[PDB]
């Protein structure tokens, strides 16, 4: 039971509740750090910036595995089917982390375009039958 | 991690075939490496009586004297390698020199610090035993005899063991106590070799002799007591009768039997078990080489193997072309290797001595 | 020469003798 | 689009593309008889391989790509590999080719194959063994000698009498089965030579560490956990009744340096007694679990035949036992804080954290027991064989939950079933 | 005819490799045979230490001890053998036992059957 | 020679017969009850029911063989050949082991669709010269 | 191991002494 990470203004963040901070025992918080923390790019990789620095964790070499997603690459994109494909790809080599455990049955997830200057990506695992239930929020603003 | 073989004069790096063995039951560690050149160079560097120092990444493994240098041709192919053993096998094969060949009152220690003057070998001696540090109330030394033909005499007759460091020296080695690492059927092993035979162990090993009589224990001893001598060690493994008995090597007592009729048992109980296997990195898990006189943890159930420690006894390191990198450590039960005062998990004297026995690292009174 | 071997390097534990 | 990137070198691809690899099998036929055996081991690398095309009309360009390819394909490492068919994999090159037929002015034709790169219980007895060296360093480290004929030196004899006393009952009752006549009287001479080993420290800590492990090598995996809570019990009383008199007008009288060599005394017995108990737990969740791996999992046919505590079985039981050993050897270290710092409070902290880990990982089986809640009441065999598959540790599933009659397993409840 | 082996307490039939071995210019005669079994199963009918009788069809070719166990497997194969000898092969590498080193006026079938008799095996002239 | 299964109003108990009840040594009780006993279903079968419990029996684990057959995956299905394919696959895997011992020669099942709503197999076992002669019955309804 | 196990058997006919 860790803490959990909270969304606001498009950037997350822990959260008090009452006494502590709140906690949360489910897949939320991994998929949410698994998903939007920054692994060290490869070698051949070209970086959105002009820069030339792979950002990562300098736990990467403590912890067996690397953190997060690459789906830092995408930062500037054109409307284009390329970087929908790419981004489907980064969050399924991102995610099946967890489908090489027993923790998830099967994923699925699809790229797309909504409204002008949108991208969409629907992730859909399949929980096993003993697994908690998982916690539930929406992104939120305030100011 | 690269094999440099630190010659006379410069340094030698890449090569095309490697092969180095370490182990506790030899006294010596050869390798041997393949070099391939255009035909018509020179490789004198790499001569028969130079001087090398093999240093795999940046540590150490082999140091001595090269021995042989093998260069063959034929009209499809061509073959040149290069081979050596650690300055420790400098006495092996050269007879022991000393002016006086009897010593009267001395340690194995000061015999070996003695035996080893004029060669080079520098002595190590680890236990921390009371009785292993027991003097010889005599030693004689057999005409043109080696070195290691005498060391090794001395050290049956004392339970001790003797082997070479990985810096050269000689060392009367100390079986390890911490499990320090891990070889399970599922993650980190190639292939596995289990042999259990039982052809050898016995159930009652008893050692027989002459007792000692020479000089001034003359005005003590009777004449029976001087022939009729006797030690057992019995084994628990062997369920029939199983007997053997052994003619002593030199004045023995009776403390003295059970120390060597032990030894033997112990001997036969680590020849027998023999655990093998492949494991893909010459690194260990930490990140240093592997080596004998190492403690680790087996846990090859899924083939229904009821050992849970082992003790490894060889270590071969191998750079072939077809194998790529890999080390075929083999391993044996540690109360194999273990001085007789000592067994695998009567007053002040024993309880003091039970806790300096259960902790090593502390300094004893002596 | 695996027996051939462990001759040339020392043998703690004697062969014969 | 057919794009694909090795090494971010873009090439198209071309005719053929494909997968293998399968499961390795030992498949053994047994002469004169019609059955054989076949068996399992692994799986096969995938043997993935395609082939692409590089065309430009420049016919310099193509050149230019083609060579460029040809360096990103020969190179040390694994890189990323871009596939239609695939997707993004790491791999490392085997082979390829460039047949150009030298009438195509502007095609290079390769063809690749790849393969993918290649990518606690055992450590307590070592923990128990440096916790005792360094309490034994600390005792004799701290001991301080004192006059013979005063009132401090006889309050230290009466102590150290006292826990002799204390080694000397637990031995006593021990020997109910056992022959334990050397041991004691080891302990009778200690008793005996007392004054001898007040003045020196080194002797003193070492002989009691001495005794100490002589008890521990007469206790089985059955008597090692019951004596040695009967040990730290008897040792905390003592612990608790000379630590609750900090400050009174009657301790005033006593003398400073016999207080401290009596309250470190007093410390070290109680913390090496809790640690020996902590390893005799570990040692019998070994024995139980050995116990439960003796029986077999096989479906075999019946044959006639003609020829841990009990503590440690159920699940409640664990639970208690952990939250037992977790507060005790924390108030230990919140105590080595003051009296006896330095490793020794290091050493405790580092052994409760592998007993609890030992004990939380293979005593309750965190990872493969689930929780079930049957609808009506069960025999333990057809409650296990429902959710398991095997009904042969028919006699665990009713053990480790605290039934007693195995056959009426209760219905409403939930029930820890180990897959 | 089939290769029974009445290891102690139940038979053992199927073999993957039989080896039998019998001669005159010998004091035993060695078997060795190869086992296959799925990884995980107990296999200790078939330890060293055992009381083997091997059984050819209807009669008896062997009888005596087992003497070793090997087991090994590798990345594509696996492979379990057994082996033995006779119970006169007891004899061969144990030390003789017997109180008066010196037999005064004795003859050969005497001599044996005074030494083998603490370990089991008849003597037959 | 064991007790007979007796099938009446759609199962099969044990009935009296003068004194003690009634025996039978043939192959009727094999075929009856190894044709009719719900054995494990494998772990990438579904399930008829809502549920994700499979039948079998708790002694499975001690007598060499699964008990019976899995006809009773067919609980609930529509009128289509494959559940009629699927039931000869089931009642041929079901009957194999008196045909791997010696007790029968050869084993022919077909299945059809009768008077709608009506599965129906027809199985033939060619029993050996030595055998004895089964028993034969119908099922009976009362009350 | 031709004569390799002759000697783990038994030689009436003495290979030496």
């Amino acid at each position: 039971t860790d803490l959990a990470i909270i969304w606001t203004n498009g950037r997350g963040d822990i959260a008090q509740d009452g006494i502590d901070m709140l906690t949360d025992d489910s897949l939320t918080t991994d998929v949410t750090i698994s998903l939007f923390t920054d692994r060290r790019a490869l070698d051949s990789d070209t970086l959105p910036d002009g820069s030339d620095d792979r950002r990562g964790w300098w736990g990467d070499s403590y912890r067996d595995r690397p953190i997060g997603s690459r789906l830092w690459l995408l930062s500037r994109e054109k409307a284009t089917p390329d970087t929908l494909e790419r981004a489907r790809g980064y969050a399924e080599e991102a995610l099946e982390w967890l489908k090489t455990a027993g923790r998830v049955s099967a994923i699925n997830v699809r790229a797309e375009q909504l409204h002008q200057g949108w991208l969409y990506l629907y992730i859909a695992l399949t929980l096993p039958d003993g697994s908690v239930i998982p916690y539930e929020f929406k992104a939120a603003f305030n100011g | 991690n690269t094999v440099t073989l630190r010659a006379d004069g410069r340094l030698f790096t890449g090569w095309t075939s490697v092969s180095v063995t370490r182990s506790i039951e030899s006294v010596a560690g050869y390798f041997e490496l393949g070099v391939n050149v255009p035909p018509g160079t020179d490789l004198s560097g790499l001569a028969p009586g130079k001087k090398f120092t093999l240093e795999i990444g940046g540590q150490i493994v082999c140091t001595g004297y090269i021995d042989s240098r093998r260069r063959q041709m034929t009209a499809d192919s061509m073959k040149i390698t290069v081979a050596g053993r650690d300055k420790t096998a400098d006495l092996i094969d050269c007879a022991a020199v000393y002016s006086g060949g009897q010593w009267k009152n001395r340690t194995l220690e000061q015999i070996a610090r003695d035996l080893c003057a004029p060669y080079g070998v520098t002595v190590r001696w680890e236990l921390s035993d009371k009785e292993s540090s027991a003097a010889f109330p005599g030693f004689t030394l057999d005409h043109s005899e080696t070195v290691y033909e005498a060391l090794v005499r001395a050290s049956r007759a004392r339970g001790v063991l003797m082997t070479s460091n990985a810096a050269g020296e000689l060392v009367f080695s100390r079986a390890a106590s911490t499990a320090t690492d891990e070889l399970v059927l599922g993650e980190n092993l190639l292939t596995l070799d289990f042999e259990e035979d039982f052809r050898d162990r016995f159930s009652e090993y008893t050692v027989k002799g002459y007792a000692r009589a020479n000089g001034a224990e003359g005005d003590d001893i009777d004449a029976k007591s001087i022939v009729s001598r006797k030690g057992t060690a019995t084994d628990s493994d062997v369920t029939r009768y199983r007997p053997m008995i052994i003619i002593a090597d030199s004045k023995i007592t009776a403390k003295d039997a059970q120390a060597r009729a032990l030894r033997e048992q112990r001997r036969r109980l680590a020849k027998s078990i023999t655990f093998e296997a492949e494991i893909d990195g010459w690194t260990r898990k930490d990140g240093q080489l592997w080596m004998p006189n190492l403690l680790v943890t087996i846990d090859a159930s899924k083939y229904a193997i009821k050992t849970t420690e082992l003790l490894v006894s060889k270590v071969t390191l191998i750079l072939n072309d077809q194998d790529g990198l890999k080390t075929r450590v083999s391993l044996a039960p540690r109360e194999g290797f273990l001085v007789p005062v000592e067994s695998d998990r009567g007053g002040i004297d024993a309880l003091v001595e039970d806790y300096y026995r259960r902790h090593p690292e502390k300094t004893p009174p002596w | 020469d695996g027996m051939g071997l462990n001759i040339y390097a020392g043998d703690n534990y004697i062969t014969g003798w | 689009t057919g794009k694909g990137t090795f090494r971010n070198v873009p090439f198209l691809v071309i005719e053929e593309q494909k997968q293998a690899g399968g499961r390795r099998l030992v498949k053994r036929e047994y002469p004169l008889r019609d059955t054989g055996g076949v068996n399992d081991l692994g799986k096969k690398l995938r043997s993935r391989t395609f082939s692409a095309c590089i065309l430009n009309s420049n016919a310099e360009t193509a050149r230019d790509e083609a060579g460029a390819l040809m360096d990103a394909l020969d190179a040390p490492g694994s890189g990323e590999l871009v596939h239609p068919d695939f997707g993004t994999v790491d791999v490392m090159v085997d082979s390829w080719e460039c047949r150009t037929k030298a009438d195509e002015l502007n095609y290079y034709a390769f063809t690749v194959t790849v393969y993918p790169s290649l990518q606690t219980s055992a450590a307590v007895p070592a923990q128990a063994v440096a916790v005792t060296g360094s309490l034994g360093d600390t005792l004799s480290s701290v001991w301080q000698t004192v006059k013979d004929g005063t009132a401090a030196a006889t309050a230290v004899m009466e102590a150290v009498t006292g826990v002799i006393d204390d080694i000397s009952d637990a031995v006593d009752n021990l020997g109910v089965t056992q022959t334990v006549s050397g041991l004691m009287g080891s302990l009778s001479a200690m008793k005996g030579s007392v004054t001898s080993l007040i003045n020196q420290p080194a002797m003193l800590a070492s002989s009691l560490m001495g005794a100490l492990s002589g008890v521990s090598s007469l206790c089985d995996t059955r008597t090692a956990f019951s004596t040695w809570n009967r040990l730290a019990q008897r040792f905390e009383r003592r612990h608790a009744a000379t630590a609750g008199r900090q400050g009174t007008i009657t301790t005033s009288y006593n003398s400073p340096v016999a207080e401290k060599n009596i309250a470190t005394l007093n410390y070290v017995m109680l913390a090496a007694a809790q640690t020996y108990r902590a390893e005799a737990a570990s040692q019998a969740l070994t024995a139980a679990l050995d116990f439960s791996r003796r029986m077999d999992n096989a479906a075999r046919a019946p044959v006639l035949d003609a020829p841990t505590p009990p503590v440690f079985e159920s699940v409640s039981d664990i639970e208690k036992t952990t939250a037992m050993l977790g507060a005790a050897l924390d108030s230990v270290i919140l105590t080595a804080s003051e009296q006896g710092f330095s490793t020794d409070s290091v050493q405790l902290t580092q052994l409760r954290l592998l007993v609890v880990a030992d004990l939380e990982k293979r005593g309750l089986q965190l990872a493969g027991s689930e929780s079930h809640h049957l609808p009506e009441t069960l025999p333990a065999m057809v409650a296990l064989y429902r959710f398991t598959g095997n009904s042969r540790n028919w006699q665990r599933l009713a053990r480790r939950n605290g039934i007693s009659n195995p056959l009426f397993v209760p219905g409403g409840v939930s029930i820890e079933v180990i897959n």
